[PDB]
């Protein structure tokens, strides 16, 4: 009221997340779908859907440098040390690509490579 | 006074300043008056460039927080009251505020008018222009300020 | 875990769409772009149309 700015007490950036899960539903089967909307302190955004019992995950990740990336996994929830997976998006460098265990399909700023 | 002379000069040169264009928070690094090329400037940056021409410098970008603690201004009328009869007592060079959250400001000129940029939000191509105070009087918000240079520093 | 983006021009419901375009990741590991005409698919190995 007296012409003064309302300083925040804590100046460090927060990290948000919207974790969703349950136990069961009217079908009777156990609930095991987990999804999150995590946001990091460095500006990253990660929307993910997970089935923990079946060991499957699909993530849509945004990096602080500005890298679009969508990853799908079949046998590992962690992003590290994935065997079967597929990726597609925009890397930290300006290169559009679709890659998997086999050789990738890439679209550089000039030309088409495989 | 300095502020009245600057307002009169701006009024006299208002029709030649069509190169300057409106934007929400245009903070260009080029001086509009020292370049024939068009440039997108808002009201705050406009006042900054107008005062920078002389010996006064102020500070950049000169947002709303400038008027709170810098001590360059003294209020004439407070916010939250709005009288139409006491508009005549104003003088040229008084800063006129607009919007409920200090969205935009203006410079008062006589004959019940003010100088400001008005246009659609997403970077309108309308140049600087002068409008009557009758239609904009609703969104005036009663806040008025004035300049003082002799005693500062 | 199936990424899918769908655009429609003449039906709000997803079911019984005539004019539409899709692209994403199906429930099976296959990247594809499909429409009313034959699709462009990128299986784990090779390129098919």
């Amino acid at each position: 009221g007296n012409k003064t700015l309302i300083e925040p007490r804590i100046q460090k950036a927060p990290n948000m997340l919207f974790k969703h899960q349950g136990v069961f539903y009217d079908d009777g089967t156990p609930d095991n779908h987990i999804t999150t909307l995590f946001i990091s302190e460095r500006g990253d955004i990660r929307a993910s859907v997970l089935n923990t019992e079946t060991q499957k995950r699909t993530t849509q990740e945004m990096s602080s440098d500005g890298s679009y990336r969508v990853i799908k996994q079949d046998d590992d929830l962690m992003l590290d040390e994935a065997q079967v997976w597929i990726e597609y998006g925009i890397s930290e460098d300006n290169k559009f690509y679709i890659k998997n265990d086999k050789h990738k399909f890439e679209f550089t700023d000039e030309g088409i490579y495989i | 006074p300095l502020s009245t002379i600057l307002a009169l000069d701006l009024n006299d040169n208002l029709k030649s300043l069509s190169n300057i264009k409106y934007m929400f928070k245009g903070a260009p690094k080029e001086n509009p008056f020292g370049t024939d090329k068009d440039v997108y400037i808002d009201t705050y940056n406009l006042l900054y460039w107008l005062y920078l021409g002389e010996d006064e410098e102020l500070a950049y970008p000169m947002n709303i927080n400038y008027f709170f603690t810098e001590g360059r201004f003294f209020t004439i009328f407070g916010k939250g009251h709005k009288y139409k009869v006491d508009v005549s007592k104003f003088i040229v060079g008084d800063i006129l505020f607009f919007g409920r959250s200090d969205t935009n400001i203006g410079i008062y000129v006589g004959d019940g008018e003010f100088i400001s940029m008005m246009g659609k939000f997403p970077k309108d191509e309308t140049p600087i222009g002068k409008y009557k105070l009758d239609d904009y009087w609703n969104e005036f918000n009663g806040r008025v300020m004035r300049f003082d240079e002799e005693v500062y520093i």
